[PDB]
């Protein structure tokens, strides 16, 4: 509608402020990402043959067979969290006929609000995971501080048994049974997370809490704040020029409002997420580049 | 499904005569999209009503249509041996499909 | 003067797929004004509808036929074209080639300009 | 001669009479587009005039000497005429008798005929001072009943440069202009409403501008509010497609509903026995009701007047009744009073029409007209819409009345005394309540609206019995029950409607429309930029040789440019090549852009670095035999500027 | 090189300027000026276009201080950071990694 | 308004009546008698602590 459009132009840059705060935010997802992952100066890869004292690394390391090459775990994950909106590509068909009607996205993208996608792709991501944890089984810590310097694993598991004050011919003379209790280990988690169904909390509370963001703002278009009616097409055909006016002010400021507080609250927070953000990176560089002495 | 059509009908010159066409309450009984055809043999059919009851430009008055409940009708006075054809009944159906009936041989005696 | 053209196989046995199409003259197809449909006459049996097609790409086809059909437009030749596979005896028909107005251009769900039909019979 | 020219970034003056010095101010305005096509006349048909014309000329010899401008050019039309004379400038507004081919011979004399035959009936008058090459350069515009003359004289070697052009007239002239003329090679351009951010220097002129409509690069400019654009991708306007037709769509009604004889009533019906008639099916003139009550205006809820004939209503309620002027106040929702409380109440939710007219000539009588009558007393308070006609004893007291009258024993009923004499607020008026029934259930009165074609597949605004809006209108495959006429979605916006006349069910989907993300490395680099439509389909990427049908103006060609489609939508003019390099500019789900050599955008899938095959065995380990000492930098914000608001002065001044 | 401190700088300086410019919006008023107002309308008719001036810089002000609220929270936390790094790196030598 | 005028040196346009500044407020003036330009500057103010 022109004559809200005009009508808002008498409200500054309030629209522009809140456009730079979004994509504030939306930049600085990116950078959270690369934060985390990008911790590696190359990507490091095991050679073909995969024995490591023993211990039994399958179900970390990456999958060949699949497109994404993510490991048996990551894909437990991946299954684990359902996204609401990734940022690819909507075409038309999707938000046409009667499929629209049962879809929240399509009414989301029809009142202007959209979903950007992350610079760095899953298969990106799961590169620099398996770079990570190649550098980690293959140097040790090594890595973290220069170049790669490959040692047997068994030998960097007695450096490690040394880094926490056990002497490191406990390691040697029992490294079959180490190997055993950290191969059951794992099996445990990847049984744990094949079973049960809410693992993985806190990443989809994440992205509930977009979803519903979203949703209370496309459902806040169907307040009247006062005016006559909610749709401004209604005022429009109903009223003449003046009057027409003061309703669609009415509208524009509660519209307004709303936007103005979901915008608030996404920065609020978009700041939570990134001291989380922050926190992960700090423990890549803590606890997989390095052995840590920090208790828990 | 289909709009139930008498297979026959037949007059005399001078004379008026109605065919019908019964559908269901979801094709005929729910749209003003009713749609008659004629077609003389060794062609191909011809739009005579369009609406229920509306003539497309070059087509003569005496073919009159009308709608009762869900039965559609066609009726054409000043019979002659021109109106020597097979008359269709097409029904918009929803959702942008179409039903079209069995149709009727009209014989001039 | 919109005139339309078929030039498909009369001739298919059963168990394979038809191949018809349309072309259409005086009228471009791109205009996304009409739609355009294929109609099948079998003997003693009344007209029916297969489908339709627009220039977009849309199309809504006939429910009961819906499985083994599919209706392709070329806006760059002006033509559109019908595949109807599982070809069996009930499929010997006289196929039209028809412009639906869709009351985007005056008359309001009328079939009025009609192609000349080709007579498809099924035999083994 | 008519040859074809470009206009470079000529014709920009001054907006207003503000003065504004190092400042960057956004104008929206008539203004010459930047590279627009303009006309050298070598030079005799009349031209257009438009919006406004700009008229350049290098000519030294003054051989140009005054304009004429109007509509017909001859005396049934008032025309003006501007000569620049030697020593002044004239400029006359009267009817002239133009001539064919006018121009002013020289014989010494410069004689005002050969121009036009006559001057009769003159309107206005002015005089002034008059107006390696010279280039001349003139603005005119007629708007506001005003005619502004801008202009500029440059010292030249159409130059490239920039030259504002000042304010140097304006007249108070009211006439029509759309055709204009010369008086004796000369450039013509028309101007358009266009978005123009002018750069003020230190002393106030006008420096250079950007045309925000030019191009993407020009677009950013105007976003960013700067001159100089940084390496990045940036969020500009969206692209929507703009609708082709207009198509309204009204049940099929014939008759005329009967106003008139409910205005045109003999006697009308006592407040407590109020009339109501039924209004329905048939088309109602609402403009026509003026005629047939005396009454000064309507008085109107939840709708307006003049907007009545463009609505459609399920049926209409006319209620006409007789009350005295000091309660007229009391027909309206939301009242209370005798009136309001007894006799006729009207919802909280009410919309619809209040008509009341002093009838004194018809209601009053010498002897008072006590035909008419009020209800005084009742139990309770009316419901809305409800009429009581009851004569029962009213009971005030606890005392019983049987059914007769006396002390507290009132009669319901008290007579109005309307005499010819009384003041305004007693005398009697004529009330007609229109009651209105939106939506719901098919509409049977509607008004003076023609009925167009339904256009299908095509962006149009579309009118369904008053509900109006924009979008494309496709057959709909959702079960509409037969009483339901349009169908919501979560926003309360209508997504499907039935057709009043074919009774068919569509989907109204909203016109295309998308973000638009500009690419640009540094203004200080290069001016090419690349554009992401963002998630849309290359395919469906708005293609619009029309003006008028998108709301972007510029035009990148989609197929003419590279055209490549990443998972963050289309991107155009930038050349995807498969070699893998770090980030540069992000466009999104792995695809970055860079400026690279030829030099041009290139975009390409974003390297995480080179591979390294850990020579990983059994019993090998590798030993540093040297290090070396590295000194790096970290930096770390601690502290942000403290600001103190004082509100009373920010919010009020003083 | 220093992009972290001048964006902070920058931050500030946009967010005042924007505030600034903010004063020039009518938020549907006659006018964004008060003394036009004040000396065009009467008592009455210029108390509502100023309550409709006052409204709109009151909102203005209120998003300024909250996003000043929330770049604070950002700050407070580079700062911590900054004094744990002095604590453990200038003060003492660091065995956690990077 | 109010506030204290003084001579200006800014370069008005014999067409330019006032000048204005980034908050939209008249900064200078041209008087209407003598057609001379006047800055205008606000009253002087300040912040007090104690
Ligand atoms: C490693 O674990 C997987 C899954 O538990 C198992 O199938 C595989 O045989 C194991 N590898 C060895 C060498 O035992
Ligand atoms: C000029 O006359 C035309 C009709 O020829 C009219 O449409 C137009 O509004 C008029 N313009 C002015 C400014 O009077
Ligand atoms: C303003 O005018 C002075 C002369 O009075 C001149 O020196 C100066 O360059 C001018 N300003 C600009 C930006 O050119
Ligand atoms: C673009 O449209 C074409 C044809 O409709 C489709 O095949 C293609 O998948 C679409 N693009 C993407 C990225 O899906
Ligand atoms: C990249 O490789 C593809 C084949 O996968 C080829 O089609 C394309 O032309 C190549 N691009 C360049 C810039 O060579
Ligand atoms: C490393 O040791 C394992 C376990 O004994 C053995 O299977 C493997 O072949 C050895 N690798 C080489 C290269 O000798
Ligand atoms: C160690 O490196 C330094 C500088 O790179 C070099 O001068 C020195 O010779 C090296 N020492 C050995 C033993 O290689």
């Amino acid at each position: 509608s022109t004559e809200c459009s005009n009508l808002l132009l008498q409200y500054g840059s309030f629209c522009t402020q809140l456009k730079r705060a979004l994509t504030g935010i939306a930049v600085e997802q990116d950078k959270n990402t690369q934060e985390v992952f990008a911790q590696v100066k190359q990507i490091y890869k095991t050679p073909p043959i995969k024995y490591f004292g023993g211990f039994n690394f399958s179900q970390i390391l990456p999958d060949p067979s699949k497109p994404s090459k993510r490991s048996f775990i990551e894909d437990l994950l991946f299954n684990k969290v359902t996204l609401a909106d990734a940022g690819f590509i909507k075409q038309y068909g999707d938000c046409l006929g009667d499929i629209a009607a049962r879809d929240l996205i399509c009414a989301q993208k029809f009142n202007g609000l959209t979903v950007l996608p992350p610079l760095l792709t899953d298969e990106m991501i799961a590169q620099y995971t398996s770079a990570l944890l190649a550098g980690t089984i293959t140097s040790g810590w090594t890595f973290g501080a220069g170049a790669a310097l490959q040692i047997p694993f068994a030998m960097q598991m007695a450096y490690r048994f040394n880094g926490i004050g056990v002497t490191q011919n406990v390691l040697y003379e029992n490294q079959k049974l180490i190997a055993n209790q950290f191969n059951s280990a794992i099996g445990k988690i990847q049984d744990s997370l094949s079973s049960t169904a809410s693992a993985l909390g806190k990443l989809q509370d994440v992205v509930n809490h977009n979803a519903q963001a979203l949703n209370t703002l496309v459902k806040q278009l169907s307040s009247k704040f006062g005016a006559i009616s909610s749709v401004l097409n209604d005022i429009l055909s109903r009223l003449d020029k003046v009057e027409a006016e003061v309703q669609i002010d009415r509208l524009i400021t509660g519209r307004l409002q709303s936007l103005q507080t979901y915008v608030t609250q996404q920065l609020i927070r978009a700041a939570e997420i990134r001291a989380s953000a922050n926190l992960a990176a700090t423990k890549m560089s803590e606890c997989v580049l390095g052995q840590s002495k920090r208790v828990d | 499904s289909v709009l139930t059509q008498p297979a026959s009908v037949s007059g005399s010159p001078g004379q008026s005569i109605t065919i019908s066409c019964t559908g269901t309450s979801s094709d005929v009984g729910s749209y003003n999209l009713v749609s008659w055809y004629q077609q003389h043999p060794g062609k191909a059919p011809k739009v005579m009503i369009y609406e229920v009851s509306k003539w497309p430009s070059g087509v003569s008055n005496r073919f009159s249509g009308s709608k009762s409940g869900n039965t559609a009708s066609l009726t054409i006075s000043g019979l002659q041996a021109e109106d020597e054809a097979d008359y269709y009944c097409c029904s918009y159906a929803g959702s942008g499909t179409y039903v079209f009936g069995t149709g009727t041989k009209v014989t001039v005696l | 003067q919109v005139q339309l053209v078929q030039s498909g196989p009369g001739l298919v046995k059963p168990s394979q797929t038809l191949s018809l199409t349309c072309s259409v003259s005086g009228d471009s197809i791109s205009s996304g004004t009409y739609y355009w449909s294929w109609i099948r006459l079998p003997a003693g049996q009344g007209l029916e509808w297969i489908g339709r097609v627009h220039s977009s790409g849309s199309t809504s086809y006939n429910p009961s036929l819906k499985s083994r059909v599919t209706i392709s437009v070329d806006t760059s030749k002006n033509n559109f074209s019908l595949k109807l596979s599982s070809v069996t005896a009930a499929d010997t028909a006289v196929y039209y080639c028809v412009r639906l107005d869709n009351c985007s251009a005056g008359y309001c769900h009328a079939f009025d300009i009609w192609g000349q039909g080709t007579m498809v019979t099924v035999s083994s | 001669t008519q040859s074809y020219t470009n206009s470079f970034t000529r014709g920009v003056y001054y907006p207003d009479k503000v003065f504004r010095s190092s400042v960057l101010h956004s104008t929206q305005d008539l203004f010459l587009p930047f590279f627009s096509n303009v006309t050298w006349f070598h030079a005799n048909p009349v031209l257009p005039f438009n919006d406004g014309v700009y008229f350049a000329s290098t000519e030294k010899s003054n051989i140009i000497r005054g304009w004429i401008f109007g509509t017909t050019l001859d005396s049934k039309t008032q025309s003006l005429l501007i000569v620049n004379n030697a020593t002044n400038v004239v400029i006359k507004v009267c009817e002239f008798q133009f001539c064919n081919d006018p121009f002013l011979d020289v014989y010494w004399m410069e004689s005002e005929f050969r121009v036009y035959s006559s001057a009769n009936n003159c309107t206005f008058e002015y005089v002034s001072q008059p107006f390696f090459k010279n280039l001349r350069e003139f603005v005119f515009k007629n708007i506001d009943g005003y005619f502004k003359i801008y202009s500029k004289h440059t010292p030249i070697n159409l130059p490239q440069g920039f030259s504002a052009l000042e304010p140097l007239v304006d007249l108070p002239i009211g006439i029509n202009i759309t055709r204009f003329q010369t008086l004796l090679a000369y450039y013509v351009g028309y101007l358009q409403p266009r978005t123009f951010l002018l750069k003020y220097n230190e002393n106030g002129t006008i420096t250079d501008a950007v045309d925000c409509a030019l191009d993407p690069l020009s677009e950013t400019k105007c976003t960013l509010k700067s001159f100089t654009v940084e390496k990045g991708i940036y969020q500009t306007s969206n692209f929507r497609v703009q609708p082709t037709e207009s198509i309204v769509r009204f049940p099929n009604i014939t008759n005329l509903c009967p106003f008139d004889e409910v205005f045109n009533a003999t006697r009308f019906a006592s407040v407590y026995a109020w009339n109501r008639k039924r209004i329905s099916n048939c088309v109602a003139d609402y403009s026509v009701l003026y005629n047939f009550a005396p009454f000064f205006a309507f008085k109107c809820y939840g709708v307006s007047p003049t907007k009545l004939n463009d609505l459609c209503f399920t049926n209409v309620y006319a209620d006409s009744f007789v009350i005295r002027g000091n309660e007229v106040s009391q027909i309206a929702p939301g009242q209370t009073g005798n009136i309001a409380d007894y006799n006729y109440k009207l919802p909280d939710d009410f919309t619809g029409c209040v008509i009341a007219w002093n009838s004194n000539k018809l209601d009053s009588k010498v002897g008072g007209n006590y035909n008419y009558q009020y209800r005084l007393f009742r139990k309770s308070n009316l419901k809305p819409f409800e009429r009581d006609i009851s004569t029962e004893i009213y009971q005030a007291g606890n005392k019983p009345c049987n059914g007769v009258a006396g002390f507290n024993c009132y009669f319901p009923l008290r007579s109005y005394g309307f005499r010819p004499t009384y003041g305004v607020g007693h005398q009697p008026y004529r009330v007609v309540v229109l009651s209105f029934e939106l939506l719901h259930a098919p509409a049977t009165v509607c008004g003076p609206k023609k009925s167009t074609n339904l256009v299908k597949n095509k962006c149009v605004n579309f009118n369904f019995n008053g509900l109006t809006g924009t979008g494309v209108l496709t057959e709909s495959n959702k079960k509409f029950l037969p009483f339901q006429q349009f169908g919501r979605d979560i926003a309360d916006t209508t997504d499907a409607v039935r057709d009043p006349q074919t009774l068919e069910i569509l989907d109204i989907t909203p016109c295309s429309f998308g973000g638009v993300s500009v690419i640009t490395p540094g203004t200080n680099t290069s001016n090419q930029v690349a554009v992401l439509y963002q998630g849309v389909n290359c395919t469906e990427v708005p293609v619009a040789i029309h003006a008028d049908q998108l709301t972007p103006t510029w035009r990148v060609y989609s197929t003419g440019s590279n055209v490549f489609q990443t998972r963050a939508g289309c991107l155009i003019g930038a050349e995807y090549v498969n070699n893998s390099y770090e980030c540069d500019i992000p466009i999104g789900a792995g695809i970055c852009a860079s400026y690279q050599t030829s030099q041009s955008i290139i975009a390409y899938t974003m390297s995480l670095g080179a591979e390294n095959l850990v020579a990983y065995s059994n019993n090998s380990i590798a030993i540093p035999t040297n290090f070396t000492i590295s000194v790096t930098t970290e930096i770390l914000p601690v502290s942000m500027t403290k600001t103190s608001v004082d509100c009373t002065m920010y919010i009020c001044g003083d």
